[PDB]
């Protein structure tokens, strides 16, 4: 309670045993069956002895009420969770959902009053850019009747039902945290509903079906139905997805028809949705032998799933294949990847720990046979890559190593002459690398960084109290009390004596193999479709610290040698030419296949390079002697008494003696060990290999040289032939070390591969445009229900939808509608008890106040976080200037009154200091516009970092830090000319910026906030201030949109830049005192630019008017858009401080004196060395839908009179215009297109001051002593230039 | 000259004696570590892919229900004329033998290529 | 003085005879550990002393 | 007598050549070796 | 005839230089096998700890 709220969205797995435990302490009959009956036996044993507490009571009474209601319905039957989805995805009740229905009807009225003016604003914006005749007729009716289309969906009444149930359940939890009365069933027309703290009972009156749900199930149902509602509305309203809609709705029927009969295995079919789509994409391959390679495996898997579950008929399988052929077959390439957006539209399966334990136990206890020559050839290639990297970064000199006596003459002469090695020389002379021994040439710099420990990871309990995680209610005995801490940063920040070299000696000394308190546990992942479930591991403090230190030592050192030959991003975009094909596979179970013998030689070589005895062999030697178990609170062990972990059976939840690896924990080591075998198969196949890992996928690009006079299909078929030969050789070589490449699961293709931004198809991007639309959901994941963060999330999701190909104007309209509905939910349907009538009743009775609050931009005091210039380009320069331009566009189209502009300029200023201005240079000093969560995290992180006795934080954090930050900000900014951005950069690169970075990387979450609240880190005044912040910002908006002050200097049809200057002068008038503010304002993108479309003999009207400042775009005719064509960090910070100070505040001896005094705190340099070392004073369209036109266009800027920001955003806006013109057309038809984008910046000018030698008025206090901590200070910077 | 040859033979005897100590040390290590068609591996080999079986390298029609569905999906996803696609589905319903399915698959590939 | 090398050459012959016994013992150990591969005749070794050999090899 | 010693030296040359072949075939069997890994750690 | 033995003695030296490289190959194979497989050292101290130690560590 208090400042904390119950969670809004699902962030935890669904466990059957929780539901079973609630229904057994409630004594309600149910139809669940457990694979392990241990929990029910423990419940029966506890109830036989008469055990009770405060939690068993208040579910007996709820169960009594459920039984008394079920006496009224004689033929009742309980339906389990996977079998009731079709009943619960389509559920409605009129009487239970009256209040939210009235609120959304009011929201429909508020949007309908201004829909036509929103359309006129968008139409004027479209007509300004030159597309005045290209606006479709359906766009007007879809913008005006948006709420009618939203209320007409099939998911609207289930959305109302699940939103009502979720809100009442969160209210019950928030009220019961403070604490009572017995729950009472509420009788509707169709259902009867009981909502309790932990159980929700729904009885259908007609079918007499009974459903029991927990809190997590309610959250999951609300998320699924709201996502379906949003994406169905978006598909119905946009024309581009219309036929796509006709498939997706069918899918939404078909899988739901499988849920009453199949049950929990249905998600396995849902788990086939991500392979099958790619398989259907493989049906469009130019190599006709590769058409049905993956589809055969997918259909065999679907037939096996139907056969094992008792549904073994030929007709059912044939009808399912016909249904999938209807869903997945399409002709548009860009809509093949939209089914990817609908993976989480069916919910998540229920999980048990024993099934995942068996899945891990099957692979981690398997004998293997490994041949020696393949391992030694991979070791030789690995050594060759290390030698070539050291020659590359030390001028052709070999690393310190001793070749054996039996080495070949080629390797000996290569060492003597300092020559490199190819892969062929390493494979042919692998016996010369059998007895090599490296030297130490990699430093261990662990004192310079702190980022590895401040990442929050959970810790397992101690071994002797390994039963401390299970509650007493679910055990047949009394578990031991848990005394160990639960978080990494809690142990790390309270460590009075911490040394990373002692953490290294924990492994090197060998005490890690014999310590008594080492433990490791598994936990189920939150939101996945796999029915067995996936696990993540937690272990104790010291071994986790050793793991992160080892990963960082691999990352900062030898791993940079191996990053050069591979490519981190986009596969480097894949007479003779180079032709390539792709192999994609998954790496889910590859960690379980690793052994000590495979990784041992590579770990010895890394031990010799890093000079650490027996360090990198730590994982297998620790795990082969330790017992693993899967820890869930409702899944107890089958033990009648407390025993240690070495006495438990190898059954149920326990894995006794694993031989294998954990997911993660050696990722860079396994990658660096993986690449030599890829190069070995490349050498045996005679091809070239590029590699890329992405998510859970491995992608290998096979490249061969081909004559350029050949046709395209012959080149592609030759590439596919050498690719499948490489696949056979690679499969044999990976089986030689025992990793099971599994050719059934692997996709071999010539066009597409899967990466982060979508699917790459021969230079085309297939994106998931509707995936972010399903995340446009009321409220956000914050500890306090905040309206502004929710509106910012809505704007971010709609903008991310626009970047993947969705229509701009419909996304803007959906943003306005969702902001209106979010404001009405935040005022009228909330669990916040601080919502008093003094702000609720004036807002809810005044409609125009709500509409003007929804439409006003957020940088000037409103709630709209989506600017119109954001609809076309990612980067808007000045938020205030863009907000004023947007407001003037709303006034011009009669969307907003003119007086609101006056109400912007006569707004009451806030109270902020120079430090707040330097932290946020573009802020306009508004009232109560910050976030509660960010402020609470900053206060909590600062409190813990001051009160940490850790020796690494020796002198960075102290009680007088904030006074020092305020003094530095007042020194930088209180001058005769105020430059906020230069002060922001200098403050960011200083000690204050380092402290803010260290506090920012520390994620407090809920646990550290509760810890600081119990310890008294947060006083009661901060709690009462942040508990009423939403109420105060609604009051601030209400006062802003009410005041009657007017000035005659304010006028429309004036420059937005000058209005921004006037607003920044007025709102910052206490600190500035009339002094000028420089460097923040830029021209608006949409205001300064006008577009025109020109044919051959057509003349441009803007050029006839006399404007000659324009950019020129050309699109040729007859091109198919769908079809395929044819030093230290502190030293760098000190240099940055010196160059920004010298460039901003002038160049003189006093200026360099102050610059040296500021830069001396980061590095130990003199004034002369600092003066010497400092310097003295093709658009990127990939990754978006903008590529689809931009591969054919030509851009010239010869008529642009050269300011730079305008020069890139003009080309970006021109590409956006050309994308919007050809959005619904398959082909640029029969005529060339010329786009003129004219810039009108005769206004928007600033009197330039250049470098006017701005002096300092204050005195620079600095500090009594310099902090010599290696985190921020460089004692020996040396010279590099 | 023969006295000069005698000293070289003396140097050989020291080098032979140094080698036999070295082999004896490796004899001690290799005897403890290492310890004739006695036994066989119980199917720890990878299964080699044949021309009959389908894999990632290519699709070959075989066995029962899945291959017919894959061939029908190749007919549906192709760019052929709809009457020709219906006639090919009729011939696919006529075809029952596995070698006849392979012959039909090759013929369909030749139609799609041309 | 040249006829004094008779005992030196015989001293060499005992060293090579000692070497030939050590090679024959090494050839005996590597011939014992060979298994057939379903007649490749490749040797196989284990972790502690052939502990996986009961798990992997076929029971005769 | 020195001519009698030449027959013994050539006997050494044949004997070294026989040991070098048996060492070479010893390397061939050792280079083609395989490693068996157990399923579980013992303790 | 006795001066013809100098070519034979030099031929012995080439055979010995061929022999000890082949022994060094056997040393390289035995070193790689016995360290990648745990427990075959028979306590000589751990061969994985046969690295040199000065990576600016020096805690002891
Ligand atoms: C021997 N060989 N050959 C091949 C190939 F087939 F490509 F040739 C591949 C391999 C091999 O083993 N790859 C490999 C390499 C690394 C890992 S991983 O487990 O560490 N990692 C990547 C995969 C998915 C899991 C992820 C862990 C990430 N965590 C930590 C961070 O947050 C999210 C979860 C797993 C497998």
């Amino acid at each position: 309670n208090q400042i904390l709220y119950p969670e809004v969205h699902l962030d935890s797995p669904i466990v059957t045993n929780k539901i079973v435990a609630i229904l057994e302490y409630a004594r309600v009959p149910h139809a669940y069956s457990l694979e392990d009956p241990t929990l029910c036996q423990n419940i029966k044993h506890r109830l036989k002895n008469g055990f009770s507490n405060q939690m068993i009571i208040n579910n007996v009474e709820v169960g009594n009420v459920i039984k008394s209601k079920l006496r009224s319905y004689p033929a009742h039957s309980h339906i389990p969770y996977p079998n009731c989805n079709q009943d619960l995805f389509n559920i409605e009740d009129k009487e239970s959902t009256r209040k939210i229905r009235e609120l959304l009807k009011k929201g429909n009225s508020l949007y309908s009053k201004v829909s036509d003016k929103v359309f006129q604003c968008l139409r004027d914006t479209n007509s300004r850019l030159g597309l005045g005749s290209e606006l479709r007729e359906d766009i007007k009716e879809k913008v005006i009747n948006l709420g009618v289309y939203m209320h007409s969906s099939q998911w609207f009444e289930p959305f109302l039902f699940w939103f009502t149930v979720k809100t009442e359940m969160r209210s019950v939890i928030k009220s019961q945290t403070h604490t009572r009365h017995t729950p009472v069933f509420f009788t509707g027309s169709s259902v009867e509903l009981l909502i309790s703290r932990d159980l929700v009972a729904i009885i259908s009156k007609e079918s007499q079906h009974v459903y029991y749900l927990t809190f997590e199930l309610v959250l999951m149902y609300c998320d699924v139905i709201e996502g379906r509602l949003m994406t169905e509305t978006a598909m119905t309203i946009d024309a581009r997805y219309t036929e796509l809609l006709g498939r997706v709705r069918y899918m939404w029927k078909l899988i739901d028809g499988f849920f009453p009969a199949l049950g929990n295995p249905t998600y396995q079919i849902v788990a086939m949705l991500e392979p099958l789509s790619l398989a259907y994409l493989q049906l469009r391959d130019i190599t006709v032998e590769l058409r049905g390679a993956f589809l055969n495996h997918c259909f065999t898997e679907i037939h096996d799933v139907l056969d094992q579950n008792g549904f073994s008929d030929e007709g059912t399988y044939h009808e399912l294949i016909e249904a999938l052929d209807y869903i997945f077959i399409t002709d548009d390439i860009h809509l093949t990847g939209e089914i990817f957006s609908f993976f989480r539209s069916f919910g998540h399966p229920r999980l048990e720990a024993v099934t995942a334990a068996e899945n891990v136990r099957k692979y981690m206890n398997q004998p293997k046979v490994i041949v020696y020559e393949t391992l030694m050839k991979g070791h030789a290639i690995f050594c060759g890559i290390i030698i070539n990297g050291y020659r590359d970064r030390h001028g052709g000199s070999w690393p310190p190593l001793t070749l054996p006596l039996h080495a070949a003459d080629t390797i000996r002469n290569a060492q003597a002459s300092g020559d490199g090695l190819t892969h062929e020389q390493c494979v042919d002379n692998w016996k010369s690398f059998a007895g090599v021994k490296f030297g130490c040439f990699m430093p261990l710099s662990l004192d310079s960084d702190l980022t590895m420990y401040l990442k929050d990871k959970a810790l397992a309990a101690l071994q002797r109290e390994w039963d401390s995680v299970y509650p007493k209610e679910f055990l047949r005995y009394d578990p031991p009390k848990g005394t160990g801490s639960r978080r990494l940063v809690d142990v790390f920040l309270n460590d009075s004596s911490f040394d990373p070299y002692d953490v290294i000696m924990y492994v090197v000394s060998g005490a890690y193999l014999h310590d008594p308190e080492f433990n490791l546990s598994y936990s189920l992942k939150e939101k996945e479709i796999k029915e067995t479930g996936r696990l993540f591991a937690k272990m104790t403090y010291k071994m986790r610290a050793c793991q992160v230190i080892a990963e960082n030592l691999i990352s900062n050192g030898i791993g940079k040698y191996f990053k050069d030959n591979g490519m981190a991003k986009d596969e480097h975009d894949l007479a003779y030419e180079t032709v390539s094909a792709f192999i994609t596979t998954d790496l889910k179970k590859y960690c379980l296949n690793w052994r000590y013998e495979t990784i041992s030689l590579f770990a010895q070589r890394l031990n010799e390079i890093y000079g650490l005895p027996s360090f990198f062999q730590w994982l297998h030697k620790r795990l082969e002697t330790s017992v693993l178990y899967v820890s869930d609170p409702h899944c107890p062990p089958d033990l009648d008494a407390h025993i240690p972990l070495y006495k438990v059976p190898n059954d149920q939840i326990f894995i006794k003696y694993p031989m294998g690896g954990i997911e993660g924990y050696c990722q860079k080591l396994w990658t660096i060990s993986t690449i030599p075998y890829l190069y070995l198969a490349a050498y045996e196949s005679g091809v070239r290999i590029a590699s890329l890992v992405q998510g859970d996928n491995q992608t290998i690009a096979v490249t061969k040289r081909v004559p350029s006079t050949w046709p395209y299909n012959l080149k592609k078929r030759e590439a596919a032939r050498v690719t499948r030969d490489y696949f056979v050789i690679l499969r044999q070589r990976l089986h030689d070390i025992g990793h099971h490449l599994k050719a059934n699961e692997t996709i071999v293709s010539s066009h597409f591969f899967v990466y982060s931004k979508g699917i790459y198809y021969d230079g085309l991007l297939v994106s998931q445009s509707l995936k972010s639309i399903a995340r446009c959901v009321f409220w956000s994941e914050t500890i306090v229900d905040e309206t502004r963060a929710a509106c910012s999330n809505i704007a971010t999701t709609m903008a991310k939808s626009i970047e993947r190909g969705y229509d701009r104007y419909l996304a803007y309209s959906l943003n306005v509608l969702k902001v209106i509905q979010q404001i009405l939910i935040s005022l009228g349907f909330t669990i916040n008890s601080t919502m008093t009538r003094d702000v609720v009743i004036p807002l809810l009775t005044n409609n125009d106040l709500l509409i003007r609050m929804a439409l006003l931009p957020a940088p000037i005091g409103g709630m709209n976080y989506l600017n119109m210039s954001r609809l076309f380009v990612r980067n808007i320069g000045d938020p205030v200037t863009s907000s004023i331009a947007d407001l003037k566009r709303m006034i011009l189209a009669s969307l907003m009154p003119e007086e609101t502009l006056h109400q912007v300029m006569t707004q009451q200023p806030g109270d902020s200091s120079f430090l707040d201005w330097a932290s946020d240079p573009y802020s306009a000093n508004l009232v109560c516009v910050q976030s509660i969560t960010r402020l609470l995290k900053n206060i909590t992180a600062r409190f813990v970092l001051i009160h940490s006795p850790n020796p690494m934080l020796k002198g960075l954090f102290h009680d007088d830090s904030k006074e020092e930050d305020e003094g530095l900000a007042a020194f930088l900014m209180d001058r005769h000319i105020i430059v906020p951005r230069a002060a922001h950069e200098i403050l960011d690169h200083s000690v204050t910026g380092a402290r803010e970075s260290i506090a920012g990387m520390l994620d407090t979450t809920k646990g550290l906030i509760r810890a600081s609240m119990r310890k008294g880190g947060l006083t009661s005044r901060v709690i009462t201030r942040l508990s009423n912040y939403d109420y105060e910002q609604f009051r601030a908006g209400m006062v802003l949109l009410t005041g009657r002050k007017r000035n005659v200097l304010i006028d429309k049809e004036s420059c937005s830049v000058q209005l921004a200057r006037a607003l920044r002068s007025h709102m910052w008038a206490r600190l500035a005192r009339g002094r000028p503010i420089y460097g923040l304002e830029v021209p608006d993108v949409l205001e300064s630019m006008r577009g025109h479309l020109i044919r051959r003999h057509e003349t441009c009207v803007i050029c006839e008017c006399g404007s000659v400042n324009y950019g020129w775009f050309f699109v040729p005719s007859g091109c198919q858009l769908d079809d395929i064509d044819k030093p230290s960090r502190s030293l760098r910070s000190a240099v940055r401080i010196a160059t920004v100070y010298s460039w901003a505040y002038g160049d003189d001896d006093s200026s360099w004196n102050e610059a040296w005094l500021l830069a001396r705190q980061r590095a130990n340099v003199s004034l002369e060395e600092l003066r010497v070392i400092t310097p003295i004073s093709q658009v990127k369209y990939s990754g978006t839908s903008l590529v689809r036109v931009a591969r054919y266009t030509t851009i010239s800027n010869d008529n642009l009179s050269f300011t730079n920001f305008i020069y890139q955003q003009g080309m970006l806006l021109g590409l956006g215009v050309l994308e919007t013109l050809f959005r619904l057309e398959k082909d640029t038809g029969s005529s060339n297109t010329v786009l003129h984008l004219h810039v009108e910046t005769d206004c928007c000018v600033i009197p330039m001051i250049d470098h006017p030698r701005i002096p300092s008025s204050r005195k620079l206090e600095l500090r009594a002593e310099l902090c010599t901590n290696p985190l921020i200070y460089d004692n020996a910077p040396l010279i590099d230039r | 000259s023969l006295l000069l040859l005698k000293g070289e033979v003396e140097s050989i005897k020291k080098q032979i004696n140094r080698q036999n100590i070295s082999i004896s040390t490796l004899e001690g290590h290799l005897s403890s570590i290492m310890i004739s068609r006695g036994q066989l591996l119980k199917e720890f080999q990878l299964k080699p892919i044949g021309k009959k079986m389908s894999s990632a390298v290519g699709f070959v029609p075989d066995t029962g229900p899945a291959s017919r569905s894959v061939i029908r999906s190749i007919i549906k996803s192709s760019r052929l004329e709809e009457d020709r696609k219906r006639y090919l589905m009729t011939l696919l319903d006529d075809i029952k033998g596995a070698n006849d399915l392979a012959k039909f698959h090759q013929m369909l590939m030749k139609i799609i290529m041309k």
